[PDB]
């Protein structure tokens, strides 16, 4: 989903 | 750490500070043996401009209390020989957010440098239990780090509650710890540091600072990598  | 207080000298002697070349403190870690640290895999992922994955670009400070006093008595500075990131670490979801860091030369235990005990694979930290987080992270979301190591007491959150507060973001490797009313939480720069469970006079590492939705917000407790599940992986990869 986009944690970086 | 948001909502915490200054730690006493020597109070968390397993807490380590990891500095990246030319940047100062980036992440925490914990001392588990003379040669090995536990930290968070996501701290060791490259970006443009810096290879955080390169072990040679890190310096670990053991026995540190104040970031402005890194040459104080009792501080041991070490380079890293290698970084073992968990094989299943996923950098888009932060599942399996744990890494093992090998020091180039062993630490010497002292009044300021001591290991924390690992939990065995059967160890449970039940929902409701009060435990501690420590670090040099920001003391407010979007703020600046603390010079003096901070500590805060927080509570383990039920896993179903955790899943529902952060939907589609929680895996079984993660645990929410904090308060549903916010106020006390870890924050940016605490990543990779330990949860310390003080429970007789024994202290166990419960988990690793990983991520959160902002910091100290209500219904958004911090998220930590659970540690018992990794006991055998640690043993196999480090001997510890
Ligand atoms: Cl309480």
């Amino acid at each position: 989903y986009x944690l970086r | 750490v948001v909502g915490g207080t200054d730690a006493d000298e020597g109070e968390w002697p397993w807490q380590v500070s990891l500095h990246a070349l030319g940047q100062g403190h980036i992440c925490g870690a914990s001392l588990i043996s003379p040669n090995w640290l536990v930290s968070a895999a996501h701290c060791y992922i490259d970006d443009r401009g810096f290879r955080y994955s390169d072990p040679t670009q890190w310096t670990a400070f053991l026995g540190l209390h104040d970031q402005s006093q890194r040459s104080a008595p009792g501080v041991q500075e070490r380079r890293l020989k290698r970084i073992i990131s968990h094989p299943f670490f996923n950098d888009f979801t932060f599942d399996y957010d744990i890494a093992l860091l090998e020091l180039e030369k062993p630490a010497e235990y002292s009044s300021m440098v001591r290991p924390i005990s690992l939990p065995d694979a059967s160890h449970v930290f039940p929902a409701g239990k009060a435990i501690w987080v420590t670090g040099w992270g920001h003391t407010q979301y979007g703020g600046t780090g603390a010079l003096i190591l901070q500590k805060g007491e927080i509570r383990v959150i039920n896993q179903t509650t955790c899943e529902n507060l952060l939907p589609q973001q929680i895996t079984p490797r993660m645990m929410c710890v904090g308060f549903l009313s916010g106020g006390v939480d870890s924050c940016q720069g605490d990543s990779g540091g330990p949860l310390s469970s003080v429970e007789d006079g024994r202290i166990f590492q419960a988990g690793v600072v990983s991520w959160g939705d902002g910091c100290a917000q209500r219904n958004k407790p911090g998220v930590y990598t659970r540690l018992p599940l990794f006991r055998d992986w640690i043993k196999e990869n480090t001997g510890v």
